[PDB]
DNA sequence: GAGCCCTTTTATAGCCAA
DNA sequence: TTGGCTATAAAAGGGCTC
């Protein structure tokens, strides 16, 4: 799935210490959040197969 | 035969006039009461004002940008209210080189629109992505002005430089309008 | 801000990658925002990978060396194919500009056409005005 | 260098927000 | 309802890409 960039721009500018942003980084960080949450969800999903996911599989992979 | 008897309403106007003077936005943005500025985001001091209710945008070379306006002179005072303004901070103040630079206008034909057909007949001068963008936008030659048509029989015109050239292309498009009533 | 990537996009990815997978709506709200904590993590690494690089403007490359920083190096991939087709979709855009104000139809016979259909209206709706306004 | 970006304003208006 | 995305014109400049 792809994310908005605008909404990703916004979120990004949600800091202070970030200045102007080239137009097509929010697009790329779309794709490396799509990357991250695959990566992320895949392994969430052998820890509650070692136990429907929950709260705890999840964070247990951003420790 | 007949005019529309509709007179479109402006309901913005971006002016430019340059000051003249060097500028230290810091300074200004320090002092000036409803003043904004983050050399971080955007390089330049966002002053606002009451009335006319209305916006600049003061840059470092003096220049500056007036928008909201709904008038020529109401600009014209706006711009020179932000000038006394950087004025009586201390600078050098001129008001140098007035000029509109777009007027937007609006007005309503009070029936509905078959866009869909418009942008045949007119493909040329057409672009119609409701799955984008609910209105159908129209680009006119002469005189130069970008009008958005609506379902809705609203109509908004912009591009303009002179209020004459919002008149014309309304008076120009009223008639096509009718022609693509929608019942 | 409380901005958060709409749920639907983040529904849509548990899906498309979690077939068959029931998940709790507590941990959907967990993705939803670990998204925005990634995306503060990335912006402020790039923020500083690029102060170092004497530029102003955080860019696409950036981005790219702040994940291999962080630890991301192998999303380096298939980033780089997406900053391609940005740069593509760009020049293609900037060609096509340049086209409509440079190759088209002369402006004089666009003019022209365009003033045709604009008579021909004001024409019908002439007669379609007057012959009612003859009864 | 030619030319796009960003920022501000405004009418209008569907889609979206979990 | 509120407000942000999407769209249009235009100026101002410092930042950038072929």
């Amino acid at each position: 799935a792809r994310f908005p960039p605008a909404r990703i721009k916004k979120i990004m500018q949600t800091d202070e210490e970030i200045g102007k942003v080239a137009a097509a980084v929010p697009v790329i960080i779309s794709r490396a959040l799509e990357l991250f949450l695959e990566s992320l969800l895949k392994k969430a999903c052998q820890v509650t197969q070692s136990r429907t996911m929950t709260t705890s599989h999840l964070k247990q992979c951003i420790e | 035969s007949h005019m529309s008897g509709i007179v479109p309403q402006l309901q913005n106007i971006v002016s430019t006039v340059n000051l003249g003077c060097k500028l230290d936005l810091k300074t200004i943005a320090l002092r000036a009461r409803n003043a904004e500025y983050n050399p971080k985001r955007f390089a330049a001091v966002i002053m606002r004002i009451r009335e006319p209710r209305t916006t600049a945008l003061i840059f470092s070379s003096g220049k500056m940008v007036c928008t909201g306006a709904k008038s020529e002179e109401q600009s014209r005072l706006a711009a020179r209210k932000y000038a006394r303004v950087v004025q009586k901070l201390g600078f050098p103040a001129k008001f140098l080189d007035f000029k509109i630079q777009n007027m937007v206008g609006s007005c309503d034909v009070k029936f509905p629109i078959r866009l869909e057909g418009l942008v045949l007949t007119h493909q040329q001068f057409s672009s119609y992505e409701p799955e984008l963008f609910p209105g159908l936008i129209y680009r006119m030659i002469k005189p130069r002005i970008v009008l958005l048509i609506f379902v809705s029989g609203k109509v908004v015109l912009t591009g303009a430089k002179v209020r004459a050239e919002i008149y014309e292309a309304f008076e120009n498009i009223y008639p096509i309008l009718k022609g693509f009533r929608k019942t | 801000d409380d901005l958060t990537i709409p749920r639907a996009a983040i529904n849509k990815m548990i899906k498309e990658t979690l077939p068959n997978v029931r998940v709790a709506n507590d941990a959907r709200e967990l993705v939803v925002n670990c998204c925005t904590e990634f995306i503060h993590l990335i912006s402020s690494e790039a923020n500083e990978i690029c102060n170092k690089s004497e530029k102003k403007t955080i860019s696409p490359e950036h981005v790219i060396q702040a994940l291999e920083s962080l630890g991301f190096g192998s999303y380096i991939s298939e980033v780089k194919e997406v900053l391609q087709e940005c740069k593509t979709v760009a020049l293609k855009r900037r060609k096509a500009s340049s086209r409509l104000e440079n190759l088209g139809i002369p402006e004089e016979e666009l003019l022209r056409q365009q003033q045709e259909l604009f008579a021909k209206a004001r024409q019908q709706q002439a007669e379609l005005a007057q012959q009612e306004w003859l009864q």
